[PDB]
């Protein structure tokens, strides 16, 4: 029991037999009786594990040992072709390849920042405006004080240029050819840049464009910000310990040594402190559970990147049976004729939960920088206010 | 204080208890603080200067005092509602969810105190320019 | 590519070849003073004194942020030099400051005239450095 | 490689990747498989190697060999490596250039003021002979213009999608009334 | 070191943010500040609505009605529904186009349940 | 007479600044929308490429 | 690689040389398909592709 696979029906009280469940290993398996011929009965296991060997004891521990002993005929389940297991059952070749994956928060929008206002232009670009303002003011100066027609100290050529820049000319403007220049091509400046900032900011409103902050797992091996985390027992776990590739030794000793601990104890709890992160915990699972909690509600987590090794799902049967050969054929018929696919749209993508603008007002949070920045230079007037009223009066 | 999802009329502390966060104003709490602590400095230099007249420095430096509380008082109704509205932001996307925070009247009292300051802070700078020329 | 870097070679061109006329003003100026004058001559170069020592100090904050290390480098030794000349030797003044309340001696005049070919060799060579390292950003 | 984003080839995944980490660099992958495949080492129908090699196969997964010989071949021996949603100074950029050269104009322009005035310190005879000259002028080019048929040309042709390049099938060099 | 009383104070800054330039202007550094930041306030705040606003008639001029059954195989945060008897369940049951495929795969997996039962019913729905 | 020179030339020069300005916000939204290829899906709507 | 005619009927390749004798072992990429799984054995798959 386990979704999308084999699942009780929602009445499965009233039903009894073959329809008591649904979902793909109950799709698969009687697409399996058909090419092959015989008549079914599924038996969920009592143990609810998928097999292991036991450590002294050498008893398996599940749909492998339901199949070694007697008490089965064929396993139709999500059982990974490993090599422990080959070696006393035998699978067929997979129905369904996948591999490590990661699973992040969907990607909101932001906390809006504190200087967030200054993003329709770069910064390289707001750095170019002061100094060409400073370099216009300059500029001013020098033209008007020598070669004069005067009033452009320096003191007042950064006024005239301040309010050519925020679009409020001054009780001052140039008188000389000279001057004049000076005056007119910063006035072109500045009318194209305050409408590129009006144009891409009215771009940003628009068109609502999220960013996943890591996007493989390089990306996640490169940064300390967002966290790691597997299941404590699992094959996904030991995937990361015993491997020595170049980036899950990375990817282990991170999460082996940092703590709080990033492991966890269940997979429904590790989509949850995904959800309980709002974007700091990735939770490394088996690509196909990550697509399956991905499309189911509530809508908040989704897989990036591409799987980080390579296993597969298999038909496990004893070792030497009729049923061997058979469902082997079975198994890559139903791959080429598109039957494993089209099973795989149904319960995934189909028979489940969500799918494939508003443009809210601007809150504070958006604009929030200039009203620091306001009063932060209201405070500072006030201080060079009273350093003036010092240095003039006393002296 | 919870009022009807589960009418729980334990007034929770803050500081130290236990859904939503509201440790969100905590970034907020010091600006009205600092702004009241500017503010009674002025009641307490502008009442002086009302006893004793034959200072004026009294007069201005209260006028001081009551415009910066004005200032302590935008950074404070600031910076909380830009906690507030970022974390009606934190909230997944719903259709079956409703948010909707609603500002009371003891936020309306915080805003018309800053129309008081400025206005008193601008009426002690003319009470100063009267009586610096009058002595 | 047009970069901040490569923006700040630009405008650092257009101001030091400002600076080569106050410089070329101050050959020209003391060349007067002893072939020929004092408060003429005082006036006409202590005007563009602070003008002269504060663009070369537009341009150690402007290389400071373009992170351009190199060229923050070279004009260092003119900086302190400039930072020295301005606080040492002030020698009255009570006004704006520089070069002149009663100058007339060979070792004043003479150290006016190691400044005015000195000040115009050292821009000069600015002028075609930053006009080297403007090319260079802009085609790289 | 040379259609310029128009035409998008469905191959393989692992010729994908091979040609992606291939000298020129400038074809890449997209999206994911559109369906599962496997490559499988084979035997005849009934040899000897047929389960040691089943063994090795699943044997060299869990190690990691098939990954370590992966990285190797696509990836290491490939010659590659491996938007910020804003205005750059490539898109105001000339802005800087006509702010810079009108700065560069203007003082070249307060020298000749200053020279031009500092010997004005130490009529209608102009006048009479630019307003005539500017006239003469201006009747000559205007009166060339109106005569002259090489106001508007109209170049109508077809695309040839082989290099983009294209074939004129109409041009022009038309007038104010004369085609 | 006035022109600047309250009434002025107060009549500049209007001509400041409704971007009017005003007859006078600040003259000493300590209040070239309050006139400089204050500039630059209102230069982001009107920039941001304009471009707020015209992120408003953007979108809203995106908006398409539904004019095809395609057009609502697409959407689907409007809702279908289909009398619960009859022939048109059995229209887009025993199906095989593309569009009435992917309209009868929401249509048997939706909750609340978009097959009404009565045809008064579902005009009341609509 | 010369405030109607003045007149007309301010309604001009509104009118090119404000269609300069919602023009370029119309190439920068425009060129923001176009979102890559990333399926089989998006290429299977898009039939230009 | 590997495919039967219909007129033949015999492989072209390594499937052929695997079927008729001339060799032991096919290490390549060898698509695991239906039509050879009957004729040869695959293992496992070496890579998923
Ligand atoms: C102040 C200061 O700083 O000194 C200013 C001096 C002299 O100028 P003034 O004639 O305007 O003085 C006052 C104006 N009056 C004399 C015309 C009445 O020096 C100057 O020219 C400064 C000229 C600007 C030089 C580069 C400024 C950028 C420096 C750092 C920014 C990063
Ligand atoms: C931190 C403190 C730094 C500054 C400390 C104050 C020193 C300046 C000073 O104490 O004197 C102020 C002078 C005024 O001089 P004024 O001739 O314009 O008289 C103005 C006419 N009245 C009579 C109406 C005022 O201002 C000047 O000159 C300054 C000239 C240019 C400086 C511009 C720099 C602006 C950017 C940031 C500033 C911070
Ligand atoms: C005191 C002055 C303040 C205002 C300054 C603005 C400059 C006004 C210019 C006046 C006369 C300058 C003569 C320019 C001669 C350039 C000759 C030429 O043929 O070179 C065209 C250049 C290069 O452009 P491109 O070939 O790369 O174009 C892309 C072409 N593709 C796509 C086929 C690659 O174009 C360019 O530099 C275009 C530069 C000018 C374009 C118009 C600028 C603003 C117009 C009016 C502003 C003031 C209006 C009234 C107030
Ligand atoms: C003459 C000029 C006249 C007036 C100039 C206004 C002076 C500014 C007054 C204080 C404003 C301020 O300082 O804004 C407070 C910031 C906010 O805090 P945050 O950066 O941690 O927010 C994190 C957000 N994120 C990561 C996106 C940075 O505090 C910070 O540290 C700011 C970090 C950078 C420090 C430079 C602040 C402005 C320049 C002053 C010189
Ligand atoms: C970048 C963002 C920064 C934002 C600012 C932070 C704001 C919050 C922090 C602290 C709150 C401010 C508390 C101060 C309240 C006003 C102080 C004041 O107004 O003081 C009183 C007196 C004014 O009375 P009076 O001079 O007219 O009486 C003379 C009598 N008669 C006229 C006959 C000659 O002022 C004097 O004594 C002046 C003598 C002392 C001045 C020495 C030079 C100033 C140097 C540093 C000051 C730093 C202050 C701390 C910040
Ligand atoms: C003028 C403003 C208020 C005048 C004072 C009126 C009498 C004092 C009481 C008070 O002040 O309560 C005014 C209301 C509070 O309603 P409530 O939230 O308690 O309704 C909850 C519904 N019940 C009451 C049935 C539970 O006002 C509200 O709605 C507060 C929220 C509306 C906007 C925020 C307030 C600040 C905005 C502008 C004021 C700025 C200075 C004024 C000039
Ligand atoms: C709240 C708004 C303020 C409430 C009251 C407004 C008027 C106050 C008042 O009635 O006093 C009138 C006073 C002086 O009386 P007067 O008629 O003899 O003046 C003639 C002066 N002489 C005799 C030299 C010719 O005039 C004045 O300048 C008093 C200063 C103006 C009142 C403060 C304005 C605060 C504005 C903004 C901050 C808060 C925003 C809310
Ligand atoms: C959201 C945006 C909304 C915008 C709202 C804007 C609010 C505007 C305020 C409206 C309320 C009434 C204003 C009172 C009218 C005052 C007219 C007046 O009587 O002016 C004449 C007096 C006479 O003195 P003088 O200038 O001729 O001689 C000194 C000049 N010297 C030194 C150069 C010789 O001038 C003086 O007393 C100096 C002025 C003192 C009294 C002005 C009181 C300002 C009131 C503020 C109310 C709060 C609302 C704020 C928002
Ligand atoms: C015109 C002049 C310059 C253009 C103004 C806008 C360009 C500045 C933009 C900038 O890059 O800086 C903005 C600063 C705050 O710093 P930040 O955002 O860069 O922090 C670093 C942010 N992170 C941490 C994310 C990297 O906000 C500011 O102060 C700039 C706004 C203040 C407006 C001019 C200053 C008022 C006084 C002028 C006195 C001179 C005239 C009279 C003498
Ligand atoms: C501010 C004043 C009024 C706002 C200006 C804009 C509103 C006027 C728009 C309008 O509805 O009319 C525009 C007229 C042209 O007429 P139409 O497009 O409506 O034709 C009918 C068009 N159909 C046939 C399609 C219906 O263009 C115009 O003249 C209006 C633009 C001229 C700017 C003001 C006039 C210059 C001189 C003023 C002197 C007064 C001050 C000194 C004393
Ligand atoms: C505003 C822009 C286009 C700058 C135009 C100035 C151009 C056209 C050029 C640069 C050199 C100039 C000269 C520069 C200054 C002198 C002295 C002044 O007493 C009258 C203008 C006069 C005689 C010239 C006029 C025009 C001029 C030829
Ligand atoms: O053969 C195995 N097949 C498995 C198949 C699945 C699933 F994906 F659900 F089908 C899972 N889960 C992964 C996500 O959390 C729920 C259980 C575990 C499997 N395990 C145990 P593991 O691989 O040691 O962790 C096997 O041993
Ligand atoms: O032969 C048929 N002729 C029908 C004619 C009509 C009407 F148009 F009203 F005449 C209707 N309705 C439409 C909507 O439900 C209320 C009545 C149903 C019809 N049905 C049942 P169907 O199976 O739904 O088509 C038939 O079988």
């Amino acid at each position: 029991l386990e979704s999308p696979y084999v699942m009780m029906k929602k009445n499965h009280e009233m039903l009894e037999g073959n329809e008591r469940y649904e979902g793909y290993c109950v799709d698969l398996a009687a697409e399996i009786a058909k090419h092959c011929g015989f008549k079914y009965k599924l038996t969920i296991v009592g143990d609810g594990k998928y097999g292991a060997r036991d450590a002294d004891t050498k008893i398996w521990n599940g749909m492998v040992g339901e199949l070694v002993y007697g008490k089965a005929d064929i396993a139709i389940a999500p059982l990974t072709i490993t090599l422990v297991r080959e070696e006393v059952i035998d699978f067929s070749k997979p129905f369904m390849s996948l591999g490590i994956s990661i699973m992040i928060k969907k990607p909101q929008k932001s906390k809006p920042g504190v200087f967030s206002f200054l993003d329709p232009l770069a910064y390289e670009i707001w750095m170019c405006i002061v100094f060409a303002y400073i370099g216009v003011s300059v500029v001013l100066f020098l033209v008007s004080r020598f070669s004069p027609y005067n009033e452009f100290g320096i003191f007042n050529s950064l006024w005239f240029s301040l309010g050519a820049f925020m679009q409020q000319g001054c009780d001052i403007s140039p008188r000389s050819l000279s001057g004049r220049i000076v005056g007119g091509v910063w006035w072109f400046f500045t009318l194209i840049i305050i409408s590129s900032y009006t144009a891409n900011l009215a771009a940003f409103l628009t068109v609502e464009r999220m960013v996943s902050p890591i996007e493989s797992a390089e990306d996640l091996s490169k940064q300390t910000e967002i966290a790691y985390g597997t299941l404590d027992s699992g094959s996904t776990k030991e995937f990361f310990r015993r491997s020595k590739i170049a980036v899950f030794d990375k990817m282990w000793t991170y999460m082996r040594s940092a703590e709080p601990s990033v492991f966890v104890r269940t997979t429904a709890e590790g989509v949850a402190r995904v959800r309980k992160s709002k974007g700091k915990y990735a939770y490394l699972l088996e690509s196909t559970m990550n697509e399956y909690i991905e499309q189911r509600k509530p809508c908040d987590t989704m897989k990036v990147g591409g799987n980080l090794d390579s296993k597969g799902y298999g038909i496990a049967t004893p070792k030497g049976s009729s049923l061997g050969t058979p469902v082997n054929l079975a198994v890559l018929k139903l791959s080429e004729q598109g039957v494993l696919d089209k099973l795989k749209n149904k319960w995934w993508y189909d028979k489940g939960e969500c799918g494939a603008e508003k443009t809210s007002a601007l809150s504070l949070s958006n604009v929030a920088g200039v009203f620091y920045i306001l009063v932060g230079g209201l405070g500072l007037a006030m201080l060079v206010a009273l350093i003036e009223f010092c240095y003039k009066s006393r002296a | 204080c919870f009022l009807a999802g589960e009418e729980r009329g334990r007034c929770f502390t803050i500081e130290y208890v236990m859904v939503n966060v509201l440790k969100m104003i905590r970034s907020a709490t010091p600006f009205p603080l600092v702004s009241l602590f500017f503010m009674f400095i002025g009641f307490i230099l502008s009442n002086i200067g009302h006893i004793r007249p034959h200072r004026t420095i009294l007069a201005f430096v209260s006028g001081i005092f009551f415009i910066l509380s004005g200032l302590s008082l935008v950074v404070g109704l600031v910076l909380y509602i830009s906690s507030i509205n970022d974390e009606m932001l934190n909230r997944t996307k719903d259709a079956e969810t409703y948010f909707n925070y609603k500002y009371g009247w003891s936020f309306a009292f915080a805003a018309i105190s800053f129309l008081l300051t400025e206005s008193a802070g601008v009426m002690s700078v003319y009470l100063f320019m009267k009586r610096y020329t009058a002595e | 590519a047009f970069t901040f870097a490569a923006f700040c070679y630009m405008l650092t061109l257009v101001l030091c070849a400002s600076l080569i006329f106050f410089v070329i003003w101050h050959i020209i100026a003391f060349d007067e003073l002893r072939t020929d004058n004092i408060e003429r001559i005082c006036c006409l170069l202590r005007k563009l004194v602070v003008p002269e020592y504060s663009i070369h100090g537009l341009f150690c904050l402007m290389f400071l942020c373009a992170a351009e290390w190199v060229t923050l480098g070279l004009n260092i030794p003119l900086l302190f030099y400039h930072l020295w000349r301005y606080f040492h030797r002030p020698a009255d003044g009570s006004e704006v400051m520089y070069d002149a309340v009663s100058i007339m001696n060979a070792d004043i005049l003479n150290y006016c005239q190691k400044e005015s070919w000195c000040k115009l060799a050292f821009y000069l060579l600015s002028f075609f450095y930053y006009l080297y390292s403007m090319v260079y950003t802009l085609v790289s | 490689r040379k259609s310029k984003g128009k035409y998008a080839y469905l191959l393989e995944s692992t010729m994908n990747e091979y040609i992606e980490q291939r000298k020129p660099c400038d074809t890449m992958k997209v999206g994911g498989n559109l369906d599962s495949k496997g490559y499988g080492i084979a035997t005849p129908k009934g040899s000897s190697l047929g389960t040691p090699v089943n063994l090795a196969v699943l044997k060299l997964s869990e190690q990691g060999v098939l990954d370590k010989l992966k990285n190797k071949w696509w990836y290491d021996k490939g010659e590659c490596g491996a938007k910020t949603s804003a205005l750059s100074l490539s898109n105001v950029a000339g802005v800087f250039y006509i702010l810079v050269g009108g700065l560069g104009l203007a003082m070249l322009v307060a020298l000749i003021e200053f020279c031009y005035k500092s010997r004005a310190e130490a009529g209608r005879k102009a006048l009479t002979l630019l307003s005539s000259v500017f006239a003469v002028c201006g009747l000559g080019l205007l009166g060339i213009a109106v005569s002259t048929d090489y106001w508007l040309y109209l170049e109508e042709g077809i695309i040839l999608p082989q290099n983009q390049s294209t074939e004129v099938k109409m041009s022009l060099h038309s007038g104010l009334w004369r085609v």
